[PDB]
């Protein structure tokens, strides 16, 4: 026993402070608050360690698991407690996503937050804190400033990661993706800095910069008489802007492209989150002609529904499906229907994460068409990629 | 499935109690989350259904006819069953047959029925089906 | 060494196979059921039983049923599953078993790998922080008593009633608090059951308290999702009628968080007691947003305070300002206040100069089980 | 250390007086000697123990292997050494395939059988002893004797077991299987008599007591307007007798049944095991018009070429290829091999021990589309199986 | 506790991860390499090496080759593979480790679970029989010596040559016989190896009996497998050149046995040397079928009989029959027959009754090294 240390994420203020409030009471050590990812994140970055995150998995206000992803990346925290004590089919599920990342799962307060209930978790807790791994403060983990000088030093660069026949690898289009070239730390990948940038609303000013070293390539493809349509991702946060449409097409015009060269991605949970004023943009990049691919599908239905027409002419299967495969066949099951959705709906389907030749035939088998990932081709820069595409 | 959602912690011991014991378990209004592919596969209900209102956006919504397909390829994947419901008329029995569907509730066969009804509602179809 | 495992296999062949894979690694007896009912008399019968083993994918709604014999009998320990649990519902399944008050000792397929048995009896064995079985079995053995904590004047000796407090008898680890059980039936649905195992004893200490000349109100907590049970206070008098006390004679406190989150028809059963005359104390009052509007909202006859605000008088004068203001606030509705975790002389007397009536701590008196307490009572 | 306990099984006179001789100067305890399965099973029977087998995996006049089997549900056996030491790449299978019996792998004898070699085979097997489950002699495993009066006693019985289409459960035939009426142990499936009547010669006897069962039966069915065809396990022994395919004829014309309504079955090993002389019969069987089946097949090729012409109507699949499916996914290639093959001969697949709804679809997926197991149907005595033979 | 982890990582973001993962985990240092050159110069000045880290799947022919260095170094002791590795060439890997004469701790994949680096750390301490990497380390060590038992005279005091045998000096289980080492030298073909450590050894010996005016002639054991070997006879010379000692100095013993099974080629190699002038031994006579027959193709020298025909003298007189027959034999063919295993007086004189000249046992001596044998050679 000792100065514990607890991190509550709560969006709510009243929440927040019934939660607090008990935890003053029984808590020994510091009860640090927490209203939105800025908060966290602050708290997280001045912080040594956190002993105890309590978290709250659905806020309008935060996402409460990202936080956990960067949390877990940053070395400072033990246990996690979740504040909704929900959804007893995906429980399991919800802890072992929760372990997979580091974290020590030590169970759910009620809504009631109970004061008997908390020194349970507390006891809980202080019998395997010796047995948790140790807290370091890992540097690894760039803050927010440092995120944000790097944004202001031209040190993003886009890489391209190919999109192939899952028989033969044949090209047929490619993502661009931000990595980071970090001056002392190498070569970064999103994990690194996209949830910092989402959570200081800097995601916009990536993009640009981004969108315009990948369509100068496009024009490199072109004039190759390469047909090779680059994609790239939108964070729902950037539909924000009314002009976000114009924008895009005033720079497409401005690189002497046509609409079809190019394809905006964007994740399901995204597509779900976003005000329909904000919808109107995809409605608006899919009338000029542009792409459209619904990214990390697999979750369910009810995002088919947002829009009076389906925008999209093409669907991505999260990443996690594929090594689910082996791990869980059920999920085989999922890779089918969506399989049969996208043909139903006449766009196109591509699996991500394909590293193993075994995966490759088990996916053909059950259907699907369009892939991405190791197995095929890394991630490349403008260059290595140009090259990579000379090769038939 | 939304029910599914809000249910209480101990629901699974009600549950895998059904499922060992041997009772059909179906997921009924299936797809109304919010992780509903997830959902279904973390527990092993043997029967999902669909909405009449699928049925219904079936002229208009040619998104409709897609879930119905991608439904119709996922219970046939993990071997269960699935019931569509609100069947009203013939030409929605037979676009539904086109699609792949088997299980069907709905007016074009009989509205809920008190038992009486009901038993003559199944002489008479037993009836109709030898011959 | 030496066990005494207990199959449950209906298939002939099948009860061949396994009982012969268990004469191999199994030091000790082993005994043989056909069905339920052949099992249900080797247990009408029988010593302790180390390991029972049916088969649950087979068999089904038999399984289970002998499983609940299995332990009604009180007489079977551990458990191994005769077939392969599916990863999917693993933990479903063995916290059904652990409901039972059973433990789970593993499970495995038809016909037995030999190390696989040898891996379950060297874990086995090797059990030799409490668990769900653990907790389910203590609740289904009478282990569970009633401790009683005094609620008395500040000025002066005082005894103006007692709060019952939840205790478990362990066998091996002893008296135990709620956080070491609670999360466990809170988690599984069993406070309900020990609330009326502690209820019946409470009233049996009323009813001597009675025959002792003494008006001391005896105080119960009552969970929120009893609350919302359909027959809580029409069970609550059916008692009091069953052991001959008067409603008033008894109270029941429920925090203020925990009546946030109560269900839609908790209300019904607040005007029953309220109604009955039974004492409804509004416990860890201060704890939400709206807490002078609750008190608006519902007659409570009784405020309480916790352990914190006392400990931090002294260190922090705006916990004195609401300790004082709840003063006025139950002498203004005309009810009482309880102030908790009373320890010293000093806190004693400030809680005086600022105009608390009854108190709890250790100050006077730690809970304590029936006796001690009915010798403190007869003293005064 | 004490009275160990050897059994050599070696056919070849030389190499067993080469071992034996090796065993005697370094071995304290008994050598035993088995030349083939007769000695085999009777040493075993009169032994209260047997500590050590030393098994050659490929003999001519003895199946090592089924005696391993037969060993390993007597109780008697704790540990093997392989006489062999073959096959680098299936020498794990190898071991796995030992290990599941029951049996503790020891190592491999050279075929030097260098003397030192030997004792540390045995400081090995002396270090083991006790942490190997204990030898009882187990009385449920009847003896050749107990065996040899039951096939003399009427008490075996025909099953039945449907052989149905995957998508549905269809009914398109059955196997009829024996089963041991045993007067005090019950109902005893081939483990259990199987391998006795095989060493001695008594599989002839049982065959024509249940291939009448099964023609009353199939007449049965062919009253019933059920055109079930009922298929018969031929043990390559049999094949031996130059009248068999006669024997069967006038045995399906005395039961007013064409030949069409049978089908005869023998395992690859069999049939590769089997004299051409032999091989004949089925030359013969194919000619009458009888169905034929390759069964247990998987292993390879070299057994289609064994005649001029493929004599075969019906193949069916080791049943421990549905099992291996999660737990060696490579077997799901060749299941689809052989679904290749079958369709290729225009013959019939049938893969047996489908037990799951998850392997019934993934065998659809894989081309399959004949199955036979616990899933759709266990063996049943002739009413219950000719009341299953009334739903459709 | 604290540990010494040497992690080889190419890829500078899987480098960044897999060392953070690491830290969390790991008690004591950690050190890194980008490549092959930048590990062999850490190796190059360091201490003990707890475990060594590379990944096998993403490369590949470079990770190999760092493994040896590993090994060559002698300064590590333990690997973890930083990628899982395929279920089907488990025992493949982890044999193909072990020959490197480093431990196989375990597998794992990037990013690693920090559980799974736990599980390995606790396997790892806890080991704090001999194994195949045990085995290689030894040898490539020279941990094995040659131990020298004498052949004497039955009658007189004698001494007419000795036999080299392999023992091993364990740094914690001390001396061992080939029983716990020729299984693992055998299985991985490194029987080769050790044969030539113990023939220079055996030679070294050779000398200083030589320059003592010393007519011993040294026995070694020739593995089958050698046999087949192209050089081998050619190797033999050569060091009998390089050691000024001549061929009848020396003697090759193969067991009847292991000469049944020899390579086609074996004959190559035996024809020279027993032109040569090597003696040559036929060892462990009348084991197959058709001993007698040997002889009779191959003239071998020597004839040795094992330690079970003198045990069997005195309750089993066919045994004494063949002894006299072999005599017979020996006799006929102007050759030498030693008689292994004598322990006592009774079989000594018995022997000479039957016509026995050499012999071997614990009688005259156990096997020595090269020390205890010189003094035992200067006296007799
Ligand atoms: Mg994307
Ligand atoms: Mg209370
Ligand atoms: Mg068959
Ligand atoms: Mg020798």
């Amino acid at each position: 026993m000792n100065d514990l240390n607890v991190l509550v994420l709560e969006d709510e203020p009243f929440q927040r402070l019934v939660a607090v409030t008990a935890l003053k009471k029984v808590v020994p050590g510091s009860i640090l608050e927490a209203a939105d990812g800025k908060e966290a994140v602050a708290i997280l970055e001045s912080c040594g360690h956190v002993d105890i995150a309590i978290c709250d998995l659905q806020m309008s206000g935060m996402d409460g698991l990202a936080f956990l992803r960067h949390a877990s990346l940053s070395g400072k925290v033990h246990s996690v407690i979740l504040s909704s004590e929900v959804d007893p089919i995906l429980r399991q599920a919800t802890i072992s996503m929760i372990e997979c990342l580091g974290l020590n799962f030590l169970g759910d307060l009620g809504k009631p937050f109970s004061l008997e209930r908390i020194t349970a978790l507390l006891t809980r807790y202080n019998a395997r804190r010796q047995d948790l791994p140790r807290q370091i403060e890992v540097a690894e983990l760039p803050s927010v400033a440092d995120v944000v000088r790097g944004l202001d030093n031209g040190e993003f660069e886009a890489y391209y990661q190919p999109k192939v026949a899952l028989d033969g690898g044949g090209l047929i289009g490619a993502e661009v993706l931000a990595r980071w070239n970090h001056p002392h730390l190498g070569v970064l990948p999103p994990s690194h800095f996209l949830y910092v940038m989402e959570t200081y609303n800097l995601v916009d000013k990536l993009f640009w910069q981004l969108f315009s070293q990948g369509l100068a390539t496009r024009r490199k493809l072109a004039q190759l008489g390469q047909p090779i349509n680059l994609a790239f991702n939108v964070h729902p946060s950037q539909l924000g802007s009314r002009a976000l449409a114009e924008n895009i097409s005033a720079l497409l015009t401005e690189f002497h492209l046509p609409p079809s060269s190019v394809m905006f991605e964007i994740t399901e949970t995204g597509l779900i989150s976003a005000p329909a004023s904000s919808l109107e943009n995809l409605v608006r990049l899919w009338i000029m002609g542009c792409g459209l691919a619904m990214d990390d599908f697999g979750a369910g239905y009810s995002s088919l529904d947002r829009l009076c027409e389906f925008p999209f002419s093409q669907i991505k299967l999260d990443r996690t499906f594929v090594q689910k495969m082996k791990t869980q066949p059920r999920s085989c099951a999922v890779i089918s229907s969506v399989v049969a959705l996208a043909q139903a709906l006449g766009i196109s389907l591509v699996v991500e994460g394909v590293e193993s030749d075994e995966q490759r035939v088990r996916l053909i088998e059950l259907g699907c068409s369009i892939a991405q990932g190791y197995l095929f081709a890394r991630p490349m820069p403008e260059q290595h990629f140009l090259d990579y595409c000379s090769g038939s | 499935e939304t029910g599914l959602i809000s249910a209480p912690a101990s629901s699974l011991e009600n549950l895998v109690r059904l499922w060992i014991m041997g009772c059909g378990l179906a997921m009924d209004d299936f797809g109304a989350g919010y992780s509903s592919l997830d959902r279904l596969c973390e527990f092993p209900f043997s029967q999902i259904k669909l909405d009449r209102t699928f049925v219904q956006k079936m002229k208009t919504q040619p998104r409709s006819c897609a879930v119905i397909s991608s439904v119709v390829a996922l219970a046939q994947a993990l071997g269960i069953s699935l019931v569509v419901e609100g069947v009203e008329s013939d030409e929605q029995r037979v676009r539904l047959i086109e699609l792949g569907c088997s299980i069907a509730q709905g007016y074009l066969f009989a509205r809920p029925m008190p038992e009486q009804h009901f038993l003559d509602y199944c002489s008479g179809s037993l009836e109709h089906h030898h011959h």
